[PDB]
């Protein structure tokens, strides 16, 4: 299935000066260690994830910092983010900075948690370190960006635990003796992760390289027509497709779904069934051994007929929202709650985030307040309580709520922005607005207030996927095959 | 030893010949302790601890070459991190940290076959050190 696909994260290294002064003033020396920390941590990924980490660029200043630098890994992390944003543009599913600057803190790397494909979001800040030392670390923090975090309710509860006893797993506190297995949530947040939509970007096998052009490095690059890996176990996948590097008389592919048997498979067949309805199945194109690219429904699709909302292939709902702050077991809690605290009240429903006079939500809408749930645990899967959590009792609802932080300025406790209040009312600055805040662009549609001509629904591309026997770009014309 | 092959013998003369008496050269005082035949003995010159008199009048200590090696006696099959020894109740005890077992063990020497015995053991997960210390 998807999951058991081959990955392929286009991850680019930025570096800053003070290793590069550390080595030596060596552009090749540094050039070929990142090379090393890369092929390093794809090894580690390779047992388990299944997912190989593409070094597709990688870019070293030997003048000196362009941003401020300081201890705090947080800063230097949004300073980093900021500088990819403003200056970086290269396709990349993760942009890792390894941090000159060994940061003042107790954790190895800073990354966000389920950031990866994403503009903002897509990368971390790994300090400087002994080489197994910054894999370890930029492991971690890609684990980290692909959603992959230690459950500490699961910790607390010994749910699940590492299976590694000896020196403790990877995901903890980075000790000398590194291991070599993740634990089975890992894996699980994984699937969850990939199921939900997000990481949808990691599906791509770049054609370019840093590594020169080698036989059997599992992807096709330039100089090769085609690339089964190494004879070993070429012979699994891809025998008679590729040898050495080279066809075997008359072929067409060397591996990939979209071509069974070494030969082309029927037009039509999906090779990449949709994880939910935010995402698109995709069909090969009939003449590519590749699947076909990934695509989801665009932001601000819903993922039912009003609840919900599709942002960057990952659901949104209430519910949602509850079950990854809080837990799976934690649900949204009803309309009551949302009217009886958030129109007034302290620690209990507020809009924004001010300790000392909390913002005021009007009756017109109470969706994007403080976000209540029902039955909230001792403890959340991930973040950290602002003081205590919330609690609140003809019906009775144990009603309660929470301020969840993060590794970011950004506050899980309330709802996230995009949340759905109505008919194209969704969260904005912990507030219902229209479609018209967020300026969500219009699909190629023919007609008035239509989708892709009103059949069909648009990819997170901004391309209209017609649906079947619908060749036309716009959805206008029909064109019957077999 | 050269001197030992040849069998019979009954005059060796030293005169005038230069020498380094030291602890390898030292054989030949063990010798000069078992010579019977006419030899004459002449000045040595080498380490300054041995100043111009005669080689026969050496003592085998004067030079203290200690010759230490070291004997196989690979017996403990467990893997180890930390090894430390600390003297107790006028028996020093060997205390070992046993990795992936979480396991201290505890052993002491004794004469019955000259060797050390375990004695006592820790609980624990997974061990790296195991620092004794006694106090009071």
């Amino acid at each position: 299935n998807v999951e058991e696909e081959t990955k392929y994260i286009e991850l680019m290294i930025v570096n800053d000066h003070l290793m590069f002064k550390k080595h030596r003033l060596s552009v090749v020396h540094t050039n070929t260690y990142a090379k090393s920390v890369v092929n390093m941590a794809d090894l580690i990924y390779k047992d388990q994830l299944k997912t190989r980490i593409v070094l597709v660029a990688m870019e070293t200043w030997a003048t000196d910092n362009k941003f401020a630098i300081s201890e705090n890994p947080l800063i230097t992390l949004r300073e980093f983010m900021k500088y990819r944003r403003d200056f970086i543009k290269e396709k990349s599913d993760a942009v890792h900075l390894f941090s000159g600057s060994q940061f003042e803190s107790s954790r190895s790397g800073a990354a966000y948690i389920g950031g990866i494909c994403s503009l903002l979001k897509g990368g971390g800040v790994n300090e400087f370190g002994k080489t197994d030392l910054m894999a370890v670390t930029l492991a971690q923090s890609l684990a980290h960006n692909i959603g992959i975090i230690s459950d500490k309710r699961k910790l607390a509860s010994g749910e699940c635990k590492c299976e590694d006893t000896w020196s403790g797993c990877i995901m903890g506190d980075t000790g000398y003796y590194l291991p070599k297995k993740f634990t089975q949530c890992n894996i699980e947040e994984y699937h969850d992760f990939l199921n939900s939509g997000g990481g949808a970007c990691l599906f791509n096998k770049p054609s370019k390289l840093l590594d020169p052009p080698e036989c059997g490095n599992g992807f096709i690059e330039t100089g090769e027509e085609c690339d089964c890996g190494t004879p070993a176990e070429c012979v699994l996948e891809g025998a008679e497709c590729c040898k050495k590097c080279t066809l075997t008389q008359d072929s067409q592919c060397s591996d990939g779904l979209c071509c069974k048997k070494c030969k082309f498979q029927p037009m039509g067949t999906v090779c990449r069934e949709a994880v939910n309805d935010c995402d698109i199945r995709e069909t090969c194109s009939g003449n590519s051994s590749q699947c076909a690219p990934n695509i989801h429904k665009m932001d601000g699709y819903s993922c039912d007929g009003v609840q919900g909302i599709c942002f960057g292939g990952r659901c949104k709902t209430r519910d949602r929202q509850c079950k990854y702050i809080w837990g799976q077991k934690v649900t949204a809690s009803d309309k009551y709650c949302y009217e009886k605290l958030n129109i007034e009240g302290t620690e209990k429903g507020n809009c924004g985030k001010d300790k000392d006079t909390w913002i005021q939500c009007n009756k017109r809408d109470v969706l994007c307040g403080y976000l209540l749930c029902t039955n909230i645990g001792n403890i959340p899967r991930l973040g950290e309580l602002d003081g205590e959590i919330t609690s609140t009792l003809g019906r009775t609802l144990n009603c309660s709520g929470g301020h969840v932080k993060l590794e970011e300025d950004v506050d899980l406790g309330y709802v996230e922005d995009g949340t759905p209040c109505g008919p194209q009312m969704m969260c904005l600055e912990h507030r219902c607005l229209p479609v018209a805040s967020f300026n969500f662009s219009t699909c190629l549609s023919s007609k008035e207030g239509t989708i892709c001509s009103g059949n069909g629904v648009c990819s997170n591309e901004l391309k209209c996927v017609c649906n079947r026997h619908w060749i036309g770009s716009d959805c206008n014309t029909y064109f019957p095959h077999n | 030893d050269i001197f030992k092959g040849l069998d019979s013998l009954t005059n060796v003369d030293l005169r005038g010949n230069s020498f380094n008496c030291d602890c390898k050269l030292k054989w030949l005082v063990e010798w000069l302790g078992h010579t019977n035949a006419t030899v004459e003995d002449i000045y040595c010159e080498g380490p300054p601890e041995y100043k111009k008199r005669k080689i026969n009048s050496l003592s085998s200590k004067d030079f203290d070459c200690i010759i230490t090696e070291f004997a196989k006696s690979q017996d403990l099959p467990y893997q180890s991190l930390s090894i430390d020894t600390f003297s107790y109740l006028n028996d020093e005890y060997v205390v070992i940290a046993q990795p992936f077992t979480g396991k201290c063990i505890f052993l002491e020497w004794d004469h019955v076959e000259k060797t050390f015995r375990n004695y006592d053991n820790i609980t624990g997960t997974s061990t790296v050190v195991c620092k004794p210390i006694v106090i009071e």
